[PDB]
């Protein structure tokens, strides 16, 4: 369940710190950053492999366009975008 | 640049940037591996080759031309990088 | 193999996740979780982590 | 705003003496990306792949 899922998501950004205080805190902390939120990814990659290729990082720039490719051949691909750098 | 490089893909196409994805990439990894000019950045070299090619092209009316819209180029002082739109211009004649 | 591919993407990308958050990221996105707002909750989380982490 | 409008004008009709082909968007297009740093001979090849 979604439910479960921000659970484990919260532990997980726990690791290497009253428990459950936290635990609930970065609970509430997910839902409403999710709700105020509520209230193409090609092109998106392609100016990323851009940006590492600018930055001297061509091999890693080639092998994101590989990786894609490979891939292709969404949201997934969105979120990982969404939290480049 | 990435937005205008995108917008240049479309207009040249005639095709919608979901189409142009491949020519786009294409030109982001051309301009990407080629940062520097490897010619001089001189914009009097630039003017000189464009009269040689009018006078080769035995068009010395549009070379006198060339050079009166050159001079009201430099008197407008608006472009910072005029070298580099007169050799574009020169390299697509 | 696609998880893997998954996360070499993540890594040249340095989004900061690991195998086990970005499972339950993908997980979230298959029941209809948006990545935008998804990229969101986990940077306040992020920041959160760490502001605490610098208060205990 | 003026000057501007002048300067581009003058650059088209530089382009259209050198058979450039470009029309008034794509030639601002072209300007911009210059007056952003972009390699004149990068871009003039991509216009040429594009064209082709």
């Amino acid at each position: 369940s979604i439910t479960k899922l921000f659970g484990d998501l919260c532990e997980s950004h726990m690791v290497g710190f009253s428990k459950n205080r936290t635990k609930q805190t970065l609970k509430k902390l997910a839902y409403d950053t999710l709700f105020v939120h509520l209230f193409p990814v090609k092109n998106k990659i392609i100016m990323l492999s851009f940006n590492l290729r600018i930055c001297g990082m061509s091999s890693e720039a080639d092998r994101l366009e590989e990786l894609v490719e490979y891939l292709e051949q969404h949201a997934v691909l969105e979120l990982l975008v969404e939290l480049s750098g | 640049p990435n937005v205008l490089l995108q917008n240049l893909c479309c207009r040249i196409l005639g095709k919608g940037e979901a189409d142009v994805a491949q020519q786009f990439q294409y030109a982001v990894r051309v301009i990407g591996s080629n940062f520097a000019p490897t010619v001089e950045r001189d914009e009097f070299l630039v003017t000189e080759k464009i009269k040689k090619e009018f006078v080769r092209q035995r068009r010395e009316a549009d070379g006198a031309l060339f050079s009166e819209l050159h001079r009201k180029l430099q008197s407008q002082g608006v472009l910072k990088n005029r070298w580099s739109i007169l050799y574009l211009l020169l390299s697509l004649s | 193999e696609t998880m893997d591919v998954l996360l070499e993407i993540s890594r040249l990308l340095n989004t900061g996740l690991d195998m086990e958050t970005l499972s339950i990221c993908v997980r979230l996105c298959e029941q209809g979780i948006n990545p935008e707002a998804l990229s969101s909750v986990i940077k306040e989380l992020r920041r959160a982590s760490d502001t605490l982490k610098a208060s205990e």
